[PDB]
């Protein structure tokens, strides 16, 4: 915008005070029309500009509220929000006209593999887990999370009956024991 | 080149023009400088300008069975950063100043014009 | 108060865009043309010609940056196993086919079909449609074959039931309704999938938030 | 993209409570609805009719049967007792 003041748009000069100090104002006022032409249109053209960055410097603010009210001052469950893996806390900084997000994850690392079965089939009756999956290790079956292994004795209190062992595909014998029945 | 054959102008034809100066690689590898329908080039090793297919990554196939089950037994915590600009300079200028500094015929002359300064 | 008894599971679409047809324009080839002298008169105003290319260039820059962003969000390329079987289920219809010169579904290959030098010209988009094919296909072989763990780790493998039981529990049904109604949900997702893919024509008026983009370029360019 | 959804079907008329009071003590459900056809009185789920007995294990005791508005008299099961 500022140099675009050395340009003199077909005028015999690009200098206001020499355009008028060596001629008549009925010449004088045709340069200095071209010249004022020149001088609005590249105004403008800046201005605009500046308005079309402007709504876009906009919306990333208001992304960037959006995202500051959501993850620090709460816990975020929409995935890939903010940052990969399950969303624990988030830490604000500033910086030059931005601010800056310090996300903390959560990332599971090491896999083993184990055999399933939707459904144990005990006394003619199903059984299905409150909370978890059914897991066995090929000699005992076992009740564990989803997303940490920690296996667990089957038991009562684990799981819910529902309708019988006739109707559920793939499930498998086990025992389940009552845990008042020692005693 | 773009979008010419190797014909009106070491020397390579892709699908994006005629290309000049780099020697094209059977190999696969990740994209530094985009060149066009899946062709990039880098600065590798005797050091030169190689140009190659994109590719996507490491193939990874997982083993799907219909009664096999994988669970994590260790965890990791982890940091990541993320960037957002919120506010850009702010300015203002004065037309009359800018247009016709110090001129009261030019400034009369810009009177005829309405209201664009407003 | 009221309670349902039984349920349906149904299919719907959603189109929307991603990206515009990139393109470059010859400032002083459009204006002047082989002409010295119009070059020389031109040379008085400035840096317009400069200014236009810089705009032209970011937004050809921004039309390749998102499409890279809408697209390639995962890395591992995964693959279907040989063998389908998802107990009762059927993806035929989605996923890709070996026999087509262009790995793409069926679906995929409709929606395809369905969709129709004065110093300006059109540049090739550096991300290609087969590349697009291949994440997509990748995309849905790590969600059939894994589930949502793949976008937060190291992609664990599940039986589909299984991940269909989780998804049961996850709007506060439990996992018995799938368990014991598992052959009459597979039967009604299959029909609901071949009711889209016939739905999917025989009406022009779903792709045009697509055609519209195309009669625009079209039209700005022709004026 | 092909979103797959659930929409439930078919419905059905029932009469519900707010609670149960049993021995001077109110019961509440932990997840469902009191829901009665008339005759017994069940606890159920929301979005999938299935009705199951009453019994100690699916509810919880909070305050007395006097504070509560709507809540009605009924037996609850106890499990272990027959055991
Ligand atoms: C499980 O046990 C029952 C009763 O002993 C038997 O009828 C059934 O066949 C067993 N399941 C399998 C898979 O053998
Ligand atoms: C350019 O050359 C290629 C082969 O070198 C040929 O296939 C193509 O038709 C040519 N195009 C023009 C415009 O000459
Ligand atoms: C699927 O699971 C069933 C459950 O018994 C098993 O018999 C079968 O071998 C498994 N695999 C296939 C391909 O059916
Ligand atoms: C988990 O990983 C950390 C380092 O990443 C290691 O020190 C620790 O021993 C691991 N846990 C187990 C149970 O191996
Ligand atoms: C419940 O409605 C669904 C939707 O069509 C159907 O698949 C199922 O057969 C119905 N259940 C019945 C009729 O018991
Ligand atoms: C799946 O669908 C295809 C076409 O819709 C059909 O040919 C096939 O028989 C169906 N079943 C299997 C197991 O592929």
């Amino acid at each position: 915008l500022v140099k675009q003041l050395s340009s003199n748009f077909g005028a015999i000069s690009s200098v206001l005070n020499d355009i008028l100090s060596r001629l008549d104002p009925p010449e004088a006022e045709v340069q200095i029309d071209r010249l004022i032409t020149g001088r609005l249109q590249s105004l403008q053209t800046y201005v605009t500009q500046q308005l079309i960055r402007a709504a876009e410097i906009r919306a990333s603010a208001n992304l960037a509220a959006t995202k500051m009210s959501e993850c620090v001052l709460g816990q975020s469950k929409r995935v890939d929000f903010c940052g990969k893996g399950y969303h624990l806390m988030s830490f604000p900084q500033s910086a030059p006209h931005g601010v800056v997000f310090l996300h903390v994850t959560y990332v599971p690392a090491q896999e083993k593999n184990f055999t399933t079965a939707p459904a144990i089939c005990h006394d003619g009756k199903a059984h299905f887990p409150r909370e978890g999956v059914f897991v066995s290790n090929g000699t005992h079956w076992f009740v564990t999370q989803r997303n940490f292994y920690e296996p667990q004795i089957i038991t009562t209190d684990n799981t819910f009956v529902s309708g019988n062992c006739d109707v559920v595909i793939g499930i498998v014998n086990n025992t389940v024991y009552d845990p008042l029945q020692p005693e | 080149y773009q979008d010419v054959n190797c014909t009106e102008v070491n020397v390579f034809q892709t699908r994006a023009g005629c290309l000049i100066g780099a020697e094209h690689v059977n190999n696969s590898y990740e994209c530094d400088i985009p060149i066009g329908a899946g062709i990039c080039a880098s600065y590798q090793t005797s050091q030169s300008i190689i140009a190659y297919t994109m590719s996507l990554g490491a193939e990874n196939s997982v083993a799907y069975s219909n009664n096999s089950i994988a669970i994590p037994t260790n965890f990791t915590i982890s940091v990541t950063t993320e960037i957002l600009p919120v506010s850009m300079t702010k300015t203002s200028v004065d037309c009359t100043m800018y247009i016709c500094g110090d001129s009261t015929e030019c400034s009369n002359l810009l009177l005829q014009y309405g209201s664009f300064c407003t | 108060i009221a309670i349902p008894t039984n349920f349906t599971i149904s299919v719907t679409t959603e189109i929307l865009p991603v990206s515009m047809t990139k393109t470059s324009v010859d400032c002083t080839m459009y204006i002047c043309g082989d002409s010295t002298e119009c070059s020389n008169l031109l040379l008085q105003y400035g840096s317009f010609c400069t200014q236009l290319n810089r705009a032209l260039t970011g937004i050809a820059v921004e039309q390749d940056k998102n499409t890279q962003e809408v697209f390639a969000q995962v890395k591992q390329i995964y693959k279907t196993p040989p063998i389908k079987d998802f107990g009762g289920f059927n993806f035929s219809q989605i996923l890709p086919d070996p026999s087509k010169p262009s790995k793409r579904s069926p679906i995929e290959d409709l929606l395809f079909n369905k969709v129709t030098f004065n110093g300006l010209t059109v540049l090739p988009p550096l991300l290609t449609d087969e590349m697009i094919a291949q994440y997509t296909s990748a995309l849905l072989a790590g969600t059939i074959t894994s589930g949502w763990t793949f976008g937060a780790g190291p992609a664990l493998q599940i039986p589909f039931p299984m991940q269909m039981a989780y998804r049961f529990n996850g709007i506060g049904v439990t996992q018995n309704v799938l368990y014991e109604n598992q052959k009459l949900i597979a039967n009604q997702f299959n029909s609901a999938i071949g009711k889209i893919q016939d739905s999917l024509s025989s009406t022009p008026s779903a792709l045009g938030k697509l055609q519209d983009v195309v009669n625009q370029n079209a039209q700005a360019l022709n004026t």
